[PDB]
DNA sequence: GCTTGACAAAAGTGTTAAATTGTGCTATACT
């Protein structure tokens, strides 16, 4: 994963409404997705939860 | 003793009347400039409040006698007025000094000239110069030893002047105003530039304190990715540089006369003994010791 | 105090200097520092063997091998060029100064010795228990 | 241990700790609590002590009470201080650059004799600064620290000191009180040639009292008879004009002259300090001067006991000025309480005049009263005092031992470049009391240092330490606070000593402690007190150091003072191998969440943790999320509980800065190795691998601020805007409609953060410029720019902003319209050059960052994180760093001690319950009872699976590493293990600058350094120095003249370079031709002559 | 000195200093150490006189004077610090120690500064006269050879 | 009133007791002379002494002096036809024709980088 | 220049300190509190010491540089380079 | 290439009103 973009925030320094993991400290766990892309290309993927 | 003063007097044509004052020097303004910082506040030098009150004594001293006045309030005021003279020379070299805001005694026209702040070992014998820089330094294993690791951004600014002529006799920039921003902004452009500038373009490295002359050595500037500055590890002697924060000091020697005496008077390679006792310094040392043993 | 000295003439040609010890009734065995005292000096006149064999002419350099040599014929003490003696009118000369610490020869006729040797004394006072 | 949420830590101390650390902030609050004297002080002295508690401020208040003129005619009554309810909260106050204060008021009655009327007016004082619940204050907007003081308590103080011109003894005293001139033994306020029997007659008692008190002392009788004063009100007068030099004396000036100075409470203050001091070991009367003679002399006779009439027998014995018994510490309060009294004392001054020119009756205490003194003194303490001071937070530890700092500079104690190395030595009462260990390296060396552990502090200045009195060899549990003066008079058990069941001495012999010190024994039954425990003497900072007690002083303070200077990290990991400081530091700091109330959480988010206790009420606490701290760390906070979990008073709700789960985490634990590694690891530096990079585990955040105004200029208005005079629309692309930087926008150096622009005047454009205008259009814009624009070197994403506008009611100074203020941030990963730590006083920066693929491996296929030298390590006598990277490694991969047939013959010596620990379990090693070398090496072998069962470090803590880069095996077996390495404030982008041409001086020419102006270096007269030595004078001019001082020659150079000219030939240095102008000023004809053409002109 | 004369005051001087740094194991060669004390018996007292008695005068200065072809001294001993406050530059004894002292003494005196020195040239921005600012160096004239220029 | 009543402060102060440096030597000289614009300024003085050249000799003559880039001192419409012995008017007429010339982009384009 | 021979000091006589002064300063006044302009007379008299802003006198009637070191018979200020206010020197006569 | 008259904006001058600035003064008695 090249880069990241999520609605309410437009900087990595700040908090998401009810959410327990700031910005900055999400993305050190998102580091740690191991994906594979059979495609050249960037492709951008989809995440939401209510 | 007292025949050397008198005998001093005679033999040069210095009438002793000067050692009494019939008129006092105002100093140029913009050496006890009043200027305003940021914000609008203001700020002058002390020896502006040091004239103010020689100036109000000695006219009022005016006032007092024309109108004719008792010796008593005349007498007070050419006291008031050589103590004022004297705090604006020297002050504090009789009696309490002269006090602004705070009880902080002011600056006189001695507190100029004395001291390590003064203008001789301030301003003087030494002082901040252009074409300069420094950083924390690491080690070089890998360097020869008339080399240093130079920051590749450190030396675009201290070459800036060079690289933007460079730039400019090629087409890569048209007028120097295109060049200045060019290194401005660090187009990609400049990077191959820098190179040609710096090659066989010697620096002079500097730690202080410096204690003998090898505190100070010529090297042949090296373009290294990071903000550190490579040192040759058998350098280290000579400057008793430590590699727990150490920083270092670079010079950019100008005119061919400079540049000449770095290659040649100051070059690394060519200091190797030390210059008190003829051993050598750049000897192996501390792992190159075991190393080899 | 020594700033303004500096290296002014090849030669002041007095024949004046100081006597160095080097070596003292051995074996009946090199002074213990003749490296800082006699070494890197010049020899002001010649150094005659107990006979008239003189050994080592005046004005040489003194390296390693001819503290060696001196000793063969066994010579006990040598007289050597020093600034103390110098009678160079300004600065001091070459000669009598001797040999350049940092280049292994003669001291080069610009050379300012006085911070030279400031330095060189001052440098390892950090290292004098004071 | 006993916090509910703390961590699961395992100690090898083999004691019992009977007294918990005592709050370590409370040196702070006491004093301020004592102050202000709210109910919480008030129930403490109540309890046990006196029955009048009088607060800091009503103490100095009785001082003035009444006010009255030398007529008494009217008398103005001070009592009854109130403090209103803070005016806005912390959060409020430190966001709006105001000081967190609350009003005060007071009861002033102004009583008129002659008419006996009484007007009775509430006075209202100012708003006085209060202190926070961590201890500090906030001072105008930022946070700041009041530092406690070291002082020579006022009292009588002897010593003896030996003359060479007699080569016999003399004996000297002084006195020093609270205020008022000094006498020394006669010497009084630098006026010598006294006689110190000429001043008995001064009081005018006779001869006869002299030969009667004097008694046995032979000088004392053969100096009256020396004496040629013949009188009492004659020696008065030999006492006068040598006191009152010009002033011609009178009757009744000579006799209240001496009465005035001492005996009189005005000019000379009796000190509750010292009216204790001399009160005890004898508010100023003849019986306190007499008594002084009478110690002197016995001590010069030397007999060590002293009676004289009505008067308790104590030793004449010399004194210690660095004793802690005459040595005491101003706490913050009592820093506070002087600067009022000196307040009111200027205050008084304005009343008592007042009174003269004002209409009688027509007066009030509004009228008489002005506070402008009085709330200057708060305003110019608290800014501008050497005490008070800009709060020191990189991380939780530094800010908490700037709390706990105790210093000896600043008024009223010896200054830094005077006092001499007797002071800073170590003395034995320092023990328990000021850590030795803790103290600055530089030129302040002694002068500084941190409160103890267990030390406290006393109401009148003294510390004191907690000790377990022993009676017939058993120490009972009482614990019992002793100050310096009783300690020595009893004799001190050491803290380990072999326990017997119940409690007895079992040992044949106690270690000692005597008042010399010395150290002896006995069979245990003439001991009083012993240790509460180990590390009395340590502070908070030493006390984190595992393994203190195998490494030297000289490296221990190196890495007491490095803690301090770490950086809080991204990840924030604990430490491995630790002590037991560790969780209780990082609590009792104030950077983390505690709940006050049990009960259960109802929300957690980012923003906020609720918690519902169970007495039904509800407590919420809002979490600092990136905030900058003082120093540009990264002060965050991050929840460490979920939504249904239940708490209990006082645990830990999220994790600070530095702080993981509780305890403080200043840096993070990585794989080491100790083998040399190719030249690159060499005098100290370091070599990391790159792993530390991908993975953020070094990475740190750090914010600036940046601030501009537009204020009234006499030629207009300054406004922000977003039109600039001349810029592309391109530089302006990150601006919004105002002209301020965009939120979560990137800059770069020189970029525009705020555009602003102000009025210009009289352009009178150059030719060359007017044809331009014609030719192009662009009309010569009326007003200049001057805008804000990010520092050289500098970059990062905005985080937030911050407008205050007039517009906008808000408050600003006059002339200033709008203020804003722009946040910086930017996440900087590990980088060669940046210094790295551990706790053991090693430092090092990082010389190199291999990629993870070419570093020495662990047969596993681990890559080592960091290779650290091995010559560095014998030398400096800092062992602790290998203990600990063995122990390191126990903790990180577990160990089962063997079960087989019973416990070895190492771990006889109660280690308990830690025979097993799983892979990653914590330990903690307390300083001086941690784990021990036997225990170690049992433990080195140990369980053994990577993932398969193959051991990867052996009994002696080494492995067989694979190159990186041949991937051959290293020949020998290198020293592998897990060290904890702190990340440290000094950075490379900080550090590095560089400068062609900037900025000059305006007096002189010369470059102006830091980087802040964009500075270049000083070339200085070492340099110079050896510039001369190597013979280049061409070098050295071209420094002097044409790169700073010529201003001329400095613009060619650079017209020169820019046109691959030759560089041209030097002028003159304008910092010269300034000298001769400074000369001249003096009245200093200095002509420049000519060889010949005699007089030259320098224009 | 007044017993065993000048020349061997020196001797003594560099064997007392020579001793101190080698109880710390520090080398440093005799000759450094001989161009110290050489300037601190530069100087003769002046019992009689053009001169003045018990001041301080350089030894060669006083040799020519006092010949006029047709006034006696000692040899004398004096510290580093005091003999560097007798230099003849009057704004390098300033800029060393005591400026208020020097200038106050200089300018009754209405000395003149030939600016030989190294240091006053540095303070005035000219070239120190030594190295490569000696005039034998500096004025060095350069040309290539006739038979260079021919091959061009 | 309160912006008359601000007192003016000490260059000789030392700023922070800490580092003993003194608030005066951390001014800047803002009529310093700065030696890229000054070379710069001498490099735009060329280029346009370059435009002129392909201006004819009444054209350019009129430049300068309209503008004064020989003198300093520029001259009014009627002052320029006093000296070619023309009205202010002609002059006036000159002026805008020189101008679309030097608009042209073949003289301007070299200029365009000196706005500022 | 660059090349002196000698650098001589000897006491100054008040005619020495008369002859360097261009003008007796006689207020003890830096500046106006309003314009923030040199008040004449005083201290930083442009009259005296010199102008403010490069060939501008105090009240411009002469602003260009055309005539150089000519004086404004109106304020008195001579129109040459403010850098003269770095090199000149005033007086002042004690009573 | 260029000039003429009408014309309005811009620049100076002189004349006045408003403002700013300097100075004198205050009488129970007070040292
Ligand atoms: C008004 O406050 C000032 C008064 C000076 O006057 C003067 C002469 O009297 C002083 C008193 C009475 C002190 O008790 C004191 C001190 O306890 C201290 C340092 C040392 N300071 N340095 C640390 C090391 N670094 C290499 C250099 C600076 C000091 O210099 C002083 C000090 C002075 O110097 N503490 C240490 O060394 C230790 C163990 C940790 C330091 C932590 C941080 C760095 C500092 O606390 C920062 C946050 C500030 O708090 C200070 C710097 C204050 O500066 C400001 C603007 O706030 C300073 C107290
Ligand atoms: N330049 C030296 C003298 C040069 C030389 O030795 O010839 C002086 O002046
Ligand atoms: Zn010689
Ligand atoms: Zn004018």
């Amino acid at each position: 994963v090249t880069s990241i973009r999520i609605d309410g925030v437009l900087h990595e320094f700040t908090t998401v409404p009810g959410v327990k993991e700031d910005v900055t400290d999400i993305i050190l766990n998102l580091k740690g997705l191991v994906v594979s892309s059979d495609d050249d290309e960037p492709v951008t993927m989809y995440l939401r939860k209510q | 003793k007292r025949l050397k003063v008198v005998a001093a007097f005679q033999q040069s044509g210095n009438s002793p009347m000067g050692m009494v004052l019939d008129a006092v020097p105002v100093i140029p303004p913009e050496l006890r400039p009043m200027v305003q910082l940021d914000g609008g506040r203001f700020a002058t030098s002390d020896l502006n409040d040091l004239y103010r009150r020689v100036i109000n004594r000695n006219n009022r001293l005016k006032r007092l006698i024309d109108l004719g006045a008792p010796e008593i309030i005349v007498n007070n005021e050419k006291r008031m007025l050589q103590e004022s003279v004297d705090a604006l020379f020297d002050n504090g070299r009789r009696g309490r000094p002269v006090t602004g805001p705070g009880n902080r005694p002011l600056k006189s026209l001695s507190d100029l000239l004395k001291g390590k702040q003064g203008r001789f070992r301030q301003n003087l014998l030494g002082k901040r110069v252009d074409y300069s820089g420094r950083s924390v330094i690491v080690v070089g294993p890998q360097l020869k030893l008339h080399q240093c690791g130079l920051p590749k951004l450190m030396a675009l600014e201290l070459f800036k002047p060079f690289v933007m002529k460079r730039l400019v006799d090629l087409n890569h920039a048209q007028n120097i105003k295109s060049a200045k921003r060019m290194v401005e902004r660090q187009r990609p452009q400049v990077w191959d530039v820098l190179e040609e500038v710096i090659a066989e373009h010697p620096v002079l490295l500097n730690r202080a304190p410096t204690l003998h002359r090898l505190g100070i050595q010529a090297f042949e500037p090296q373009l290294v990715e990071g903000k550190a500055i490579q040192l040759h590890p058998l350098v280290c002697e000579a400057f008793n540089a430590d590699f727990d924060g150490d920083q270092m000091a670079v010079h950019l020697p100008l005119s061919a006369e400079a540049q000449a005496e770095a290659r040649i008077l100051m070059l690394s390679s060519n200091n190797i003994l030390s210059p008190a006792s003829g051993k050598p310094l750049a000897m192996p040392r501390l792992d190159m010791v075991t190393g080899l043993y | 105090v020594s700033q303004d000295v500096i290296v002014r003439e090849h030669d002041c040609e007095t024949e004046r200097g100081i006597n160095v010890t080097l070596a003292e009734r051995g074996p009946d065995i090199r002074d213990a520092h003749v490296e800082t005292s006699a070494f890197a000096r010049t020899l002001a006149t010649d150094a005659v063997d107990a006979n008239g064999n003189v050994i080592i002419e005046r004005g040489h350099d003194l390296g390693d091998p001819a503290i060696d040599a001196l000793l063969a014929a066994g010579i006990t003490t040598v007289k050597v060029r020093s600034v103390l003696t110098c009678t160079s009118a300004t600065g001091v000369c070459a000669m009598c100064y001797g040999r350049s610490m940092a280049t292994g020869k003669l001291v080069d006729i610009g050379e300012a010795v006085g911070i030279v040797a400031a330095q060189s004394i001052g440098e390892p006072g950090t290292q004098l228990t004071m | 241990n006993s916090v509910p949420g703390a961590p699961n830590r395992v100690s090898f101390a083999k004691l019992r700790e009977p007294l918990e650390v005592p709050g370590l902030l409370d040196v702070q609050t006491d004093s301020f609590e004592w102050l202000v004297g709210s109910d919480r002080w008030r129930q403490a002295a109540i309890d046990r002590g006196e029955e009048n508690p009088v607060g800091g401020l009503e103490e100095v208040l009785a001082e003035l009470s009444p006010i009255e003129d030398f007529s008494g005619s009217m008398s103005l009554s001070f009592s009854d201080p109130r403090f209103d309810e803070v005016k806005a909260s912390v959060d409020e106050c430190k966001d709006k650059d105001m000081t967190y204060a609350a009003p005060l008021f007071v009861t002033a009655e102004f009583i008129n004799n002659n008419t006996g009327e009484i007007k009775s007016q509430t006075v209202f004082m100012g708003d006085f600064p209060m202190m926070t619940e961590k201890g500090t204050f906030i001072i105008n907007g930022t946070e700041r620290v009041v530092v406690s003081q070291l002082v020579r308590s006022p009292g009588v103080y002897f010593d003896e000191t030996i003359d060479k011109s007699t080569e016999k003894t003399l004996h000297s005293v002084k006195v020093i009180p609270g205020r008022g001139a000094w006498l020394e033994f006669v010497r009084i306020d630098r006026k010598r040639r006294q006689p110190v029997t000429v001043l008995l007659k001064a009081l005018g008692w006779t001869n006869e009292q002299i030969v009667e008190r004097f008694g046995f002392s032979e000088i004392m009788m053969g100096t009256l008879e020396k004496d040629t004063t013949s009188g009492t009100d004659e020696a008065l007068l030999d006492i006068y004009r040598k006191l009152r030099p010009g002033e011609p004396p009178t009757k009744e000036s000579a006799q209240t002259l001496l009465e005035n100075l001492f005996f009189k409470e005005k000019r000379y203050d009796l000190a509750r300090v010292g009216r204790y001091k001399v009160n005890k070991k004898l508010t100023l009367t003849e019986e306190d001067v007499v008594a002084t003679i009478e110690y002197l002399v016995r001590l010069h006779e030397g007999q060590t006991s002293m009676t004289v009439p009505g008067g308790v027998e104590v030793p004449v014995e010399v004194d210690d000025i660095d004793h802690f018994g005459n040595r005491r510490l101003r706490t913050v309060g009592e820093l506070i309480q002087n600067q009022i009294r000196v307040g009111l004392s200027r205050m008084e001054r304005v009343v008592r005049e007042r009174m003269t020119t004002q209409d009688v009756e027509a007066i009030t205490p509004q009228t008489l009263i002005n506070i402008r003194p009085v709330v200057a003194a708060i305003k110019e303490f608290f800014g501008t005092s050497q005490l008070s001071q800009f709060m020191d937070q990189n991380n939780p530890l530094s800010g908490l031992t700037h709390k706990r700092r105790l210093s000896a500079l600043g008024p009223g104690g010896l200054s830094r470049e005077r006092a001499g190395l007797e002071v800073r030595d170590v003395h034995p009462s320092h023990y328990g009391r000021m850590c030795p260990i803790e103290t600055p390296e530089g030129p302040n060396i002694g002068l500084i240092g941190s409160l103890s552990v267990y030390a406290r502090v006393n109401p009148f200045g003294f510390i004191e330490t907690p000790y377990r009195k022993v009676e017939n060899g058993v120490v009972t549990d009482q614990i019992d606070y002793l100050t310096a003066d009783e300690e020595d008079r009893h004799v001190v058990a050491q803290a380990n000593s072999p326990t017997d069941e119940n409690g007895r001495f079992t040992e044949d012999r106690v270690m000692v402690r005597k008042k010399g010190g010395e150290v002896e024994f006995v069979s245990a039954d003439q001991v009083d007190y012993m240790d509460v425990s180990p590390r009395q003497m340590v502070s908070v900072a030493t006390a984190m150091i595992p393994f203190l007690e195998h490494d030297d002083a000289n490296r221990a303070l190196m890495g007491a003072n490095m803690q301090r200077q770490a950086v809080p990290l991204v990840r924030s990991e604990a430490p491995l191998v630790g002590t037991g400081m560790e969780l209780r530091a990082a609590i009792d700091a104030g950077d983390v969440v505690v709940a006050d109330k049990t009960g259960v959480i109802e929300e957690v988010s980012a923003d906020y943790i609720t918690v519902m206790a169970d007495d039904g009420t509800r407590q919420s606490y809002r979490l600092r999320k990136f905030a900058r701290s003082n120093h540009g760390t990264c002060a965050n906070q991050r929840p460490i509980v979920d939504a249904g979990q239940r708490v209990e008073a006082g645990q830990v709700i999220a994790d600070g800065p530095c702080t993981q789960n509780g305890e403080m985490a200043l840096g993070k634990n990585l794989l080491v190795a100790i083998m040399p590694w190719e030249g690159h690891n060499y005098e100290d530096a370091i070599i990391l691998s790159n792993r530390l990079v991908e993975e953020d585990v070094l990475t740190s955040i750090h914010i600036e601020e940046h601030e501009i105004d537009a204020r009234d200029t006499k030629l207009g208005a300054e406004e922000i805007t977003r039109d600039i005079p001349n810029v592309s629309d391109e530089v302006l692309a990150d601006l919004d409609e105002r002209g301020i930087v965009r939120i979560g926008a990137e800059v770069r150096d020189g970029d525009i953060l705020v555009g602003k622009v102000t009025p210009k005047g009289e352009t009178e454009l150059t030719p060359e410029e007017r044809l331009l205008r014609a030719i192009f259009g662009e009309k010569a814009r009326e007003v200049r720019d001057t805008s804000l624009k990010v520092p050289h070197g500098e970059s990062g994403k905005v985080i937030g902003i911050r407008v205050f506008s007039r517009e906008d009611d808000d408050e600003l100074p006059a002339g200033v319209n709008e203020l804003v203020r722009v946040y910086v941030a930017q996440k900087r990963k590990i980088s060669d050059g940046d210094k790295l730590a551990g706790r053991h006083g090693n430092k090092g920066v990082i010389g190199k960052i291999l990629p993870v693929e070419d570093m020495p491996f662990l047969p596993d296929g681990t890559p080592v994180d960091i290779i650290l030298n091995t010559h560095g390590v014998p030398r400096r006598m800092n062992i602790g760093q290998i203990l600990e990277t063995h122990l390191g490694w126990v903790a990180k991969a577990g160990w089962n001690i063997d079960v087989a047939a019973g416990v070895p013959d190492w771990a006889s010596k109660l280690p308990e319950e830690l025979y097993s620990a799983p892979a990653d379990s914590t330990v903690a090693t307390p300083v001086f009872d941690g784990a021990q070398e036997g225990e170690l090496a049992g433990l080195l072998g140990s369980t053994l699976p990577n993932r398969d069962g193959e051991v990867m470090v052996d009994a002696d803590g080494k492995s067989t590493l694979f190159d990186g880069r041949s991937g051959e095996p290293f020949p020998y077996p290198v020293t592998v293990g897990y060290m904890y390495i702190l990340k440290l404030h000094h950075l490379v982008d900080d550090k590095i600058h560089a400068r062609s041409t900037g900025p000059y001086s305006m007096i002189t020419q010369q470059p102006l350094g830091g980087k802040a102006q964009f500075g270049g270096q000083r070339f200085g007269e070492m340099e110079c120095w050896a510039m001369q030595a190597y013979g280049a004078a061409y070098t050295l001019q071209e420094l002097l003249t044409i790169k700073s001082d010529d201003t001329v020659g400095r613009v060619k150079v650079y017209e020169a370079i820019v046109k691959g000219e030759n560089i041209p030939e030097p002028g003159i240095p304008e910092s010269f031709k300034v000298l001769l102008k400074e000369l001249q000023s003096l009245c200093l004809n200095v002509e420049v002559l000519s060889s010949d053409g005699a007089a030259i002109e320098m224009r | 000195l007044r017993v065993q004369g000048p020349r061997e005051v020196q001797i003594h001087l560099v064997k007392e200093v020579q001793e101190v740094y080698r109880a710390q194991g520090v080398s440093i060669h005799d000759k450094h150490i001989e161009v110290i004390v050489r300037q601190m018996l530069r100087r003769v007292t002046i019992i009689d006189s053009e001169f003045l008695p018990g001041s301080l005068t350089e030894r060669a200065e006083f040799e020519a004077e006092n010949r006029r072809v047709v006034a006696a001294g000692r040899p004398v001993l004096m510290g580093i610090t005091k003999a560097s406050l007798a230099t003849d530059s009057w704004l390098s004894a300033a800029s060393f120690q005591e400026t208020t002292r020097v200038l106050t003494d200089a300018a009754i005196n209405c000395r003149s500064d030939k600016l030989n020195g190294l240091k006053e040239n540095v303070i005035i921005g000219k070239l120190i006269p030594a190295g490569t600012g000696i005039s034998r160096y500096r004025n060095i004239q350069v040309q290539p050879t006739e038979e260079a220029r021919a091959a061009a | 009133i309160q912006q008359y009543a601000r007192e003016p402060i000490s260059l000789d102060q030392t700023i922070g007791d800490e580092g003993d440096s003194q608030l005066g030597d951390f001014i800047e000289d803002s009529e310093a002379v700065v030696a890229v614009d000054a070379v710069s300024f001498t490099l735009l003085q060329d280029q346009l002494q370059s435009v002129l050249e392909t201006l004819s000799e009444r054209e350019a003559g009129v430049v300068r002096l309209r503008f004064g880039l020989t003198d300093g001192q520029p001259r009014t419409l009627d002052e320029i036809g006093q000296v070619y012995g023309v009205t202010r008017e002609r002059i006036r007429q000159i002026e805008s024709k020189t101008m679309s010339k030097l608009r042209h982009p073949s003289r301007s384009q070299v200029l365009r980088d000196y706005l500022d | 220049v660059n090349f002196f021979d000698e650098l001589r000091i000897g006491l100054a006589t008040a005619d020495d300190i008369r002859n360097w002064s261009y003008g007796e300063v006689k207020k003890p006044e830096t500046i106006n509190y309003r314009t923030l302009k040199p008040e004449k007379d005083g201290l930083f008299c442009e009259k005296i010491f010199g102008p403010t802003r490069d060939w501008e006198c105090y009240c411009g009637k002469y602003k260009r540089v055309r005539f150089k070191g000519i004086i404004c018979e109106r304020c008195g200020v001579e129109v040459t380079r403010a850098k003269v206010r770095r090199e000149r020197m005033g007086h002042i006569e004690l009573a």
